[PDB]
RNA sequence: UGAGGUAGUAGGUUGUAUAGUAGUAAUUACACAUCAUACUAUACAACCUACUACCUCUCU
């Protein structure tokens, strides 16, 4: 965006170098070396890794390491490296105590690293219980200063030198910089050779210094002598004034100003009066605070007199060029060194300049000069300059200005990082640490007085035409003459108005520095080809017809010889890695002679995660640049062959990758869906934002179902049995409970086709909890033509007059196509059983729509009260509600009341009154009982109870007042008069079952739609049964040492780097225990144009090439092979070498690299390691998870569980899909991942994620279930039987709803002819009675929920086969051709579809183990690269039976010694899916019955890379995670340091970094235990329950939450986390959260994620 | 009077027999709210009246259907809380201010106050009271939601402008001669320019065995000019000489 | 369990926002920037539902 520049990308000629540390330990692995590193932490990393590798070599026939260490044996505090060795390896390490004397019984051979002090090992080897032939490594902690050198000299000169080299171990000597040893240099070349003679090594100094020396663009060195600085009048006056004040302040008396004097005199003598005033700026700003900040009055006088001296200088300069009179103005008054810096910036006109200094005022005044001149001159418009100072304040005192300083460093180094400023005028902090862009100029201001300042800041200029310009000026000579007053020239001014010695000594200094780096490159082994070899190969790079994927087209891709190496580097830098991995191409040069010329073959090696597991043995050329280029050309041809590089020859990437199996590519659908997909402005498919309307599919047992006369139809009884009487707390009226199983008159289904078995569900009535079933009448019932008419009239009566269910628009259609079953009133028999009540049917026919007769007084006088006419009756009154009556039950016939018993109110007298007054009626029998009545039911949804809600919680009942109070107060009763009521022909008991009917019919249709799904999939893929034992019932479910230890651990971990930063000092010297080269380099510097002076401005035919490049092939053979072709195909080089190899004996090559660099550590197979000569060939029960029922013969799921899956949560029903839907979501993602691991055996898992994410998305699962039309089987609505239900045998026009004896043509003829025969607008689509809207995501939810249903009954295989039915092909196909009759019908095996075949779905194979046999003894190297993981296997309890899974899971992408497997990344991808599923399935089965949110948050707390890394460290990982990364070793070091503080428990805050690779290896061990166990989930869960079950149980009873979520919801609209800002270091970042009006709290970490997490932990423990 | 129109229609029917019946025509679950549409009917014997109505709530739709029949027979809100999250605030707290004692016709008043303003709202229920109060409070919040050395040079220029003729006399006299009295002339400049001079000769002796003096300008800055001599008086004279040098190099323009 | 109104309380759906957990990268040196890839939370809100408490008109 803003940065967007080249940043060198990657290297094109040298293979993009590996980082130096693993190269050093490569060389150390086979040579006695002396590693010259100033950083103790780097030396400690190499020592740690090297003791680890040679320890693996050691414990095979019995050896030991030693770590002779001078800083041991004084305190019993364990040393620097005892921490790292005892908490990051599995070895047992024994730093000895001060005056250690063998604690008890202490056999030394049971110790692996054995930290000692040098005289301690002299003791212990003269003790002769630690034999030298048993020692396998001797790490001289220091051998680069004279004291420990004299102390370790008795060891070598007594034991190591009188020992044959078949017994002398590796003598890794942790020296410091040989490039900082400070002995002039005239004896330097002696002493290290002396050292090499006496510690018996040879220095293999390959540092960050040297890795810029070999494998970088060497910048152009321009050591400019500037000029002598002469003085004008004004500068002479200024020198007079400051010399006067200096000589006075020598004599001023107090029985820090010399800092200002000794700084400002140097500024005057190196920059001039202008920079003297702009440093009077800095020092007077120091005095303006430090004259007030002192308490001593005479020190106050002293600082303020120096302040007035700076005022005097500033006024002198201000009165000199603004007042005596501006690029000629600054150039007049600047010293010439400033002028040469101006020419160096002017010439280099794009820039990334990195000027260096060593004092903070110097950098500030350089900033001010560049700011002024850049705002003046035309040339340097592009210089926008930003400076730096060092750390002058302290975190103890004045933290406000110290923090403002730290924010200024942060805000300067962020805007140098992209491109906002090109110029960074720094100081000594910028040498190491701080990361900068690639630089094309470093103008060093002072001479670099140390070698290390020279090299670490010249080695920052890497933008390929980079420059290194050192300015040279005469050094400071004091012109002070004494304590005199102002001079004659000073007074006249105020009243009127040796280059050669310095240049020669810097030439000798830089000749010394050149000899230092020449000795450094002398000591380095991997020598690199000179520039003329590159020029020769560049000339030679056209005699080869480049490899072409599409050779017919001259636009298509091409691999020449330069692009060969650039393409190998581009391929390996696109291979996948984490933050701490360096993925590079390894390379082994060689030489041998071939009938004349000597030829330089290569061998190649790509990263371990690459699919290319072979050694690309390159082809020889006369010059090693040319055969390097050809070896990478052979690599790129083989890359394109094997299919990494595709037909355009740039590596493939995730997006362009395509699924290989053709079923996985289809993703096709009904064309309105892709219309909406291409629209991109409606709610897109698969989401919950798009509502599609479907049809409430009446079951296929209810369509075409009505009996006609004579047709034998089945009679089902709607049996109701009360299982749970109402609690009397809810009984706010005290009515008797009425069981319905002893009621006389109930109902029956009557149907031509059988409803199959269903779940005996339960309803929740006014009288309690009832169980609704269905039972058949055995004698199939023959209807005559007459009884159909009475059942038609009865059914219109029962669902229109009694229950009032019939809507307006719908009709009764007695001869109707769909939803056409009969309901008949059943009477119990006296002996037993029921039948249809024919007498009651005749009564219903006779008593038609009889409006109740308003009885006149004759019958009221004539006939009396009857108890039997009102006991168990429905007693609707006739004096009011004449046409739409109101029906009451009868609770009791109350005898104590009467029409003369008192009126409960006071506006009337008793009950025989106010029937005359309100109505006009007269009670005749005034000696009759009365009627305690309660209303009949009018909310017919009896599917949910009303006294217990969804979570098992029982809702508040009706106290004790509103009970047995107003229960029995006569105001709050309905008491009716029996002569003022008509007994409805439907009795009360028949009214109980009749009012329960609508929800009975709804739940039977729902269980039938679910059984339709079951029979459907059992028809298609053998999965279930077609018909039949009863289904399971439908039920709903209801202090200070802590901080002391923490400070100790964090401080010593940082104190390794503090000891480095207190070691910019001098190293080795010899107390008795070149010049020609310097003169040559001096002549080179003065003569080769490197030294600018103080006045010069700064600045063949193809046959001949075929003869040269092929000198081992003569005039013959070549003449035939070339032919008339213009340029050879690469096959001709390959073929000619193949011929020569065929002719002769076995060649014996020469391994080169000056030895061991990039060899013996990586890719070596056939070597004599003594003399380094190759002989190569160019040519190759308690809740099981995996429990599966016997799926053949299985009936599939139950329709209650399928119904549960089909039931959305908008139903407000009992059952619900959601727990199945989360479990099926996780099982689907799991199973897709496992098949993608089986199938794409070489594909990088970021493309397996692409393929899985295509299979598992919401679009795919919606689209599949819509292909199966699952929207038309779902329950998505609150069932109100008066609003969205169609009673049996009625009909609805289905179109006449919206488009608005004549109503009975709509089914008969048409709809539009019926139409035209005669809040947010008004139009609404969609039909309530027979449709229901469903979101597309809800269809995907029902898809995952149905996988959940098939999962929980019929196993993992059944859920795989259900997603095979549904369309996700995630199994293999083995087709037979009518292989049977499909009577045996193994599940999976579909129809004999079209031509008579079956298409059986196969199981999952055991995949081939990832043991790469590209090396000849990979089983023995697997036995040897996993020595001692048995204690690790005991640390997790499962023995890997194919251990390359274990090594593969433990192998980081940087562990380049591994040649046998891949990295862990594919197993990490698989084991995440396995772990996610296992945790979700575990939290499903806890009897607390977690919600979706509970299970998700408890998984996110149980599965989390921080919890993963903490349980990794706690249960013993990280001592077996084999990496070779330095930074990851640092992070593991600090994190296990803290985790042993805590005893394995879970300014700016700085939490310790959580090592993400430890969480990844926690996952990858799950993936490897999965794959290694023939894909079982009860071998993964055994191990990981044994690890995380304390965490499961602890987070089960509470809620941990992530710190970020917990803060952000505990202050819910208040804890706001802000954008990250990068620090000064450039690998750290800081996050601040403002808990509003309570504080800003700050955290740091390498990345944004751990930075917000740390900031959240800061505010969390703050607000407590 | 204030009966709901569904109960008003029920009252007009219950005095004439006849109980109405409501049937739901169409519910529509759109992107942000569902609408409900009821149909109310009126007998099956003599002039069977009917109507339909709709609203975003079931009771609102039943009310609108009954109101139409009477006439025939005659959403976030928390954009406020998002805005509170924007301007770095804790969440608002509306509070139950007061209520009416009648149970079925109580009109709540609820006030919401934060650090800036206060608002309130009256509703037939307390939820719509919060909606009206939060609308008024959202309306209320959405209507009205070195240089030190140069300074020293500047006011020393001002004190120079307030000095007078002795600056130009100082410029046009060579200070090499001691025949002009340095201490006396510095005191004259003090009397001239509203300040005083200070002379400090500290009691000890140097390594050279000489005496020294510091002159302090009793003005706004701290101020020291140094001087030394073999005697105390010559040291004070040389300190006043350097003070004359200070004022001299300040003066020339 | 007439109808209405109000208060809690207990369920769920949907919207909007802030997120999280897992996965995943390629731009990018490498990261940030992710994420119509999966799951969910919180806050506010709309709605549906159940019960209780107080009422008013009924009804008795
Ligand atoms: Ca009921
Ligand atoms: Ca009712
Ligand atoms: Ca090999
Ligand atoms: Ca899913
Ligand atoms: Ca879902
Ligand atoms: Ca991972
Ligand atoms: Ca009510
Ligand atoms: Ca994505
Ligand atoms: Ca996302
Ligand atoms: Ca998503």
């Amino acid at each position: 965006m803003a940065f967007h520049w080249c940043d060198n990308n990657l290297h094109t000629t040298v293979f993009t170098p590996r980082d130096f540390q693993v190269e050093l330990l490569a060389t150390a692995y086979e040579r006695n070396t002396i590693i010259c590193l100033g950083h103790r932490s780097s030396k400690e990393f190499i020592a740690l890794k090297l003791l680890q590798e040679l320890s693996r070599r050691a414990r095979r026939h019995g050896r030991v390491s030693v770590y002779l260490s001078c800083e041991v044996g004084t305190s019993t505090e364990p040393c620097s490296i005892y921490t790292m060795l005892t908490h990051l390896t599995d070895l047992r390490v024994w730093q000895e105590q001060p005056d250690m004397q063998i604690p008890f019984d202490h056999c030394w051979t049971d110790y692996h690293v054995s930290i000692l002090r040098p005289e301690g090992f002299l003791y212990l080897l003269e003790t002769r219980e630690l034999l030298l032939s048993r020692v396998e490594l001797i790490v001289l902690e220091d051998c680069h200063d004279s004291a420990v050198y004299q102390r370790i000299r008795p060891l070598f000169e007594n034991h190591i030198m009188p020992a044959p080299p078949a017994d002398r171990p590796r003598i890794l000597g942790l020296a410091g910089p040989l490039h900082s040893a400070g002995c002039e240099l005239q004896q330097l070349s002696a002493m290290l050779a002396t050292l090499e003679q006496s510690v018996l090594c040879q220095i293999e100094s390959a540092s960050d210094i040297v890795t810029v020396l070999r494998y970088c663009s060497r910048p152009h060195e321009y050591i400019v002598q500037c000029a002598p600085f002469e003085m004008d009048e004004l500068s002479l006056v200024l020198a007079d004034v400051l010399n006067t004040h200096k000589s006075f302040l020598l004599d001023h008396r107090y029985d820090d100003p010399l800092n200002v004097i000794n700084s400002l005199l140097v500024v005057l003598h190196e920059m001039g009066p202008w920079c003297t005033q702009r440093a009077a700026h800095h020092f007077y700003q120091c005095n303006e605070k430090l004259k007030v900040k002192t308490p001593h009055e005479r020190h106050y006088l002293l600082y303020c007199l120096v302040s007035t001296a700076l005022i005097q200088l500033y006024s002198l300069c201000e009165h000199a060029f603004h007042r005596h009179l501006s690029r000629q103005t600054i150039e007049r008054y600047s010293s010439p060194k400033v002028r040469r810096l101006l020419q160096t910036l002017r010439c280099f006109k794009t820039l990334c300049a990195l000027i260096y200094c060593n004092q903070n005022h110097t950098a500030r005044v350089l900033f001010e000069l560049l700011a002024e001149i850049s705002r003046r001159d035309p040339d340097l418009k592009f210089l926008r300059c930003q400076y730096t100072t060092d750390r002058v304040a302290d975190p103890t005192t004045e933290p406000k200005e110290a923090e403002l300083e730290h924010r200024r460093q942060e805000e300067v180094l962020k805007r140098f990082r992209m491109h906002d400023c090109n110029v960074l005028i720094g100081t000594s902090v910028l040498e190491e640490g701080i990361d900068v862009p690639k630089c094309n100029l470093v103008v060093r201001w002072d001479p670099p007085t140390t070698y290390r300042s020279y090299v670490q800041c010249k080695g920052r200029a890497r933008a390929a035409p980079a420059y290194h310009v050192i300015l040279v000026a005469p050094s400071y000579k004091s012109p002070t003459v004494g304590s005199v007053q102002l001079t004659d020239r000073s007074h006249r001014y105020i009243c009127a108005t040796s280059l050669a010695s310095t240049t020669k000594d810097l030439v000798h200094q830089m000749a010394q520095y050149r000899e230092i780096e020449q000795m450094l490159l002398s000591k380095c082994a991997n020598t690199e080809p000179p520039e003329q070899e590159q020029c020769e190969a560049e000339r030679f790079s056209a005699c080869l017809a480049a490899y072409r994927p599409k050779p017919h087209l001259l636009t298509g891709a091409s691999v020449d010889l330069g692009s060969a190496i650039a393409l190998v580097n581009k391929y390996c830098a696109r291979l996948p890695s984490d933050t701490f991995t360096k993925l590079t191409a390894l390379w082994r040069c060689t030489r041998n002679e071939r009938a004349g010329v000597t030829l330089f073959q290569y061998t190649l090696r790509l990263p371990i995660n690459s699919p290319l597991k072979h050694d690309i043995v390159g082809l020889p050329m006369p010059t090693q640049t040319l055969a390097r280029r050809l070896a990478a050309l052979q690599a790129c041809v083989e890359l394109h062959r094997i299919g990494e590089l595709d037909d355009q020859l740039q590596p493939i990437g995730k997006e362009g990758f395509r699924a290989l199996e053709p079923d996985w590519e289809c993703f096709e659908l009904e064309p309105e869906d892709e219309q909406i997909v291409q629209l991109s402005d409606e709610p897109r498919p698969g989401t919950t934002k798009r509502r599609q309307y479907y049809y409430k599919r009446i079951a296929s047992e209810f369509c075409d179902c009505r009996p006609v006369a004579g047709a034998p139809c089945y009679l089902y009884f709607i049996q109701l049995t009360l299982q749970c009487p109402i609690p009397e707390e809810q009984n706010t009226r005290g009515r008797k409970i009425y069981p319905p199983e002893d009621a006389q008159q109930g109902f029956g289904i009557l149907t031509t086709k059988r409803i199959p078995k269903l779940s005996a569900f339960s309803i929740f009535t006014r009288s309690g909890e009832v169980k609704v079933s269905l039972e058949l009448a055995k004698e199939r019932v023959i209807l005559t033509s007459e009884q159909i008419v009475c059942i038609n009239g009865f059914l219109n009566y029962t669902f229109t007059n009694v229950l009032r269910l019939q809507k307006f628009l719908m009709l009764f259609d007695p001869d109707s196509t769909e939803n056409c079953v009969f309901i008949v009133p059943t009477v119990k028999a006296p002996a037993g059983g029921k039948h249809i009540d024919w007498q009651f049917l005749e009564l219903i026919q006779a008593n038609g729509n009889t409006m109740p007769r308003a009885v006149p007084d004759e019958e009221r006088q004539a006939q009396p009260f009857d108890p039997q006419r009102f006991q168990d009756a429905v007693v609707m009154p006739w004096y009011r509600n004449q046409d739409q009556p109101q029906y009451f039950y009868v609770a009791e016939i109350c005898p104590h009341l009467s029409p003369l018993s008192c009126f409960p109110g006071d506006n009337y007298r008793t009950f025989k009154h106010y029937y005359l007054v309100k109505y006009g009626l007269t009670i005749q029998n005034t000696s009759q009982p009365l009627l305690d009545v309660d209303h009949t039911s009018a909310r017919l949804n009896f599917l949910t109870p009303r006294y217990v809600n969804r979570k098992g919680v029982a809702l508040p009942t009706s106290s004790e007042e509103t009970k047995r109070a107003k229960r029995e107060n006569l105001e709050q009763k309905q008491i009716l008069v029996p002569e003022l009521c008509t007994v409805h022909p439907f009795p009360a008991s028949l009214w109980r079952t009749a009012v329960c009917l609508p929800c009975i019919l709804y739940r039977i249709n729902g269980l039938l739609l679910a059984d339709d799904i079951r029979k459907q999939v059992s028809a298609d893929l053998g999965l279930g049964r077609q018909q039949i034992f009863e289904w399971p019932m439908l039920d709903f479910g209801w202090e200070k040492r802590q901080k002391q230890l923490s400070i100790i651990q964090a401080t010593n971990a940082n104190e390794r780097q503090y000891q480095q930063t207190k070691n910019l000092l001098i190293g080795f010297n010899f107390k008795h225990e070149y010049e020609e080269s310097i003169a040559k380099l001096k002549t080179e510097i003065e003569s080769g144009g490197m030294l600018v002076p103080h006045d010069q401005q700064l600045v063949v035919s193809m046959m001949e090439l075929l003869k040269q490049l092929l000198p081992y092939v003569n005039e013959d053979v070549l003449a035939k092979k070339l032919g008339d072709r213009r340029e050879l195909l690469l096959s001709d080089l390959v073929e000619l070498n193949a011929d020569w190899v065929a002719r002769h004996e076995q060649e014996t090559y020469n391994v080169m690299g000056c030895g061991d660099s990039f060899d013996n550590y990586n890719d070596h197979h056939r070597l004599n390691l003594d003399e380094k000569q190759l002989k190569l060939q160019y040519e190759r029960a308690g809740f099981s998870f995996d429990r599966q029922p016997d799926l053949v013969g299985h009936p599939g799921p139950s329709p209650s569980i399928i119904l549960q899956a089909l039931t959305m949560s908008n139903a407000n029903d009992g059952i619900n899909l959601e727990r199945l839907e989360t479990i099926g979501d996780s099982f689907l993602k799991y199973a897709i991942t496992t098949y993608l691991y089986i199938t794409y055996e070489n594909v990088h898992e970021g493309k397996l994620s692409h393929l899985r994410s295509k299979q598992v998305a919401n679009l795919n699962l919606y689209r599949l279930g819509r292909r199966k039309r699952l929207g038309e089987y779902m329950i998505a609505t609150k069932f109100e039987p008066h609003d969205n239900w169609l009673p049996p045998c009625y009909y609805v026009p289905k179109e006449l709803e919206k488009a608005l004896a004549d109503l009975l043509d709509i089914k008969n003829l048409s709809s539009v002819q019926i139409c035209e025969m005669v809040d947010f607008s008004c139009f609404i689509p969609y039909n309530l009675v027979s449709q229901h809207s469903i979101p597309d995501k809800s269809i995907a939810d029902c898809v995952e929920a149905l996988i959940g249903a098939y999962l929980i009954e019929c196993g993992p295989r059944g859920a795989l086969l259900f997603m095979a039915w549904l369309g996700v092909r995630v199994l293999p196909i083995t087709r037979q051709l009518d292989g049977g009759n499909q009577e045996q019908r193994i599940p999976g095996s579909t129809k004999p579809n079209a031509e008579n075949v079956v298409t059986v779905y196969g199981a999952w194979p055991t995949p081939r183990s990832p043991l790469l046999h590209f090396a000849p003894n990979a089983t023995e190297e697997l036995d040897q690269l996993l020595s001692g993981f048995e204690e690790f296997e005991e640390s997790l309890g499962y023995k890997f039976r194919d251990r390359s899974y274990l090594l593969q899971a433990m192998t980081h992408a940087s562990y380049t010694p591994n040649r046998l497997t891949d990295c862990y990344q594919r197993l990490e991808f698989l084991g995440d899916a396995v772990l996610d599923y296992l945790i979700t399935r575990h939290l499903y089965e806890d009897p607390r019955q977690h919600s979706p949110g509970a299970l998700t948050d408890l998984r996110s707390a149980l599965v989390n890379n921080t919890i993963f890394a903490s349980l990794a460290v706690r249960h013993g990982f990280h001592k077996f995670f084999r990496h070779l990364s330095p930074g990851l070793n640092d992070v593991i070091d600090r994190f296990v340091r803290i985790q042993q503080e805590n005893g394995h428990c879970i300014d700016d805050a700085e939490d310790v970094e959580v090592p993400k690779a430890l969480g990844d290896v926690f996952e990858s061990i799950a993936g490897a235990i999965f794959l290694d166990s023939n894909m079982s989930l009860d071998v993964v869960w055994h191990v990981y329950s044994n690890m995380m079950s304390p965490e499961i149980e602890q987070f089960s009873n509470s809620v941990p939450k992530s710190p970020i979520r917990e803060l952000l919801e505990l202050e819910p609209e208040t804890a706001k986390f802000g954008k990250p800002e990068k620090l000064a270091d450039g690998r750290r970042v800081r996050v601040t959260v403002d808990v509003f009006c309570k504080g800003t709290f700050r955290g740091i970490g390498r990345n944004y994620r751990i930075a917000k997490c740390t900031a959240a932990k800061c505010a969390l423990r703050q607000l407590k | 009077a204030m009966k709901t129109p569904v109960s008003i229609l029920q009252e007009l029917l219950s005095r004439r027999g006849i109980t109405p019946g409501y049937e739901l025509v169409q519910i529509e679950g759109a992107i942000h709210e569902p609408t409900f549409r009821f149909r109310v009917s009126f007998k099956d014997k003599d002039t069977p009246f009917t109507a339909m109505g709709a609203g975003r709530s079931k009771k609102e739709a039943k009310h609108a259907a009954a109101r139409a029949l009477i006439d025939k027979l005659i959403n976030p809100i928390g954009w406020l809380q998002e805005m509170c999250m924007q301007r770095r605030w804790p969440p608002p707290s509306y509070e139950t201010e007061t209520e009416v004692g009648l149970p079925h016709e109580r009109l709540f008043t609820i006030a919401c106050s934060i650090l800036n303003y206060r608002e309130m709202g009256k509703g037939k229920s307390k939820k719509i009271a919060k909606r009206l109060a939060a609308h008024r409070m959202w309306m209320r919040l959405q209507e009205t939601p070195t240089q030190h050395s140069n300074k020293v040079s500047q006011f020393h220029k001002t004190l120079k402008n307030a000095t007078g003729k002795k600056l130009l006399k100082l410029q046009k006299t060579c200070l090499k001669n001691n025949k002009i009295d340095y201490i006396k002339l510095l005191g004259e400049i003090a009397t001239e320019n509203q300040f005083e001079v200070t002379y400090v000769d500290i009691e000890e002796k140097t390594f050279s065995g000489q005496f020294q003096c510091l002159v302090q300008l009793s003005t706004l800055p701290v101020g020291v000019c140094h001087g030394s001599g073999p005697t105390a008086a010559d040291a004070q004279r040389h300190a006043a000489q350097n003070a004359l040098e200070y004022l001299k190099i300040m003066t020339k323009k």
